[PDB]
């Protein structure tokens, strides 16, 4: 058991560090598939239409 | 020192005149002490120690010995001879020899508790020669 006691900082101060250049999350995603419709050719006259 | 009232203080003030003058001269000499020797907050320790003895002299003359009058007691608390909050904490039976009023503040500690000044030695640990950094002593 460890008690989580938040330290009350001084409410008048410059920030302790600069702008954080650390990566917050992961650039991979959950790439969900489309599964909308089977893509196929229209017709032989589709190139002329 | 200036009394800052100019309102003709009553009888009994001359009986406590050189006693409060010796305590006021001790605090003014402690305030003129340099910052050498004290580490970080040890220089404020004789400031509270002279203030603790100044409040104990008025409270013993009013409650313990009961020799000073109440009109001279109210004039002493108004002129700054003793703090009214320090005499109020000593009126309770739970605290009669408290080190400082800053040690009794619950919001002062980071863990949200009291200091080592308001703790008896029998209920504390065996090996401990620690002193209160905020208050000044045990």
């Amino acid at each position: 058991v460890i008690r989580m006691v938040e330290m009350q900082k001084d409410p008048m101060e410059p920030p302790r560090f600069k702008i954080n250049k650390k990566i917050p999350r992961g650039p991979p995603s959950p790439p969900a598939p489309v599964m909308h419709s089977p893509s196929r050719k229209m017709t032989v006259k589709e190139q002329q239409e | 020192k200036v009394k800052r009232s100019r309102k003709a203080p009553p009888d009994g003030w001359e009986l406590i005149e050189p006693t409060l003058d010796e305590l006021d001269q001790k605090m003014r000499e402690a305030e003129t002490e340099p910052h050498e020797g004290k580490r970080k907050v040890e220089s404020l320790w004789p400031i509270f120690r002279i203030h603790h003895q100044k409040t104990r002299y008025i409270f013993d003359l009013f409650y313990k010995r009961k020799a000073i009058s109440r009109e001279l007691y109210e004039y002493c608390i108004k002129e700054g001879y003793a703090d009214k909050n320090l005499i109020a904490k000593w009126k309770k039976q739970g605290y009669e020899n408290l080190c400082c009023l800053r040690c009794i503040q619950t919001r002062d500690t980071n863990f949200g508790t009291n200091c080592i000044c308001r703790v008896p030695k029998s209920k504390l640990e065996v090996g401990r020669i620690i002193e209160c950094t905020h208050c000044g002593c045990r």
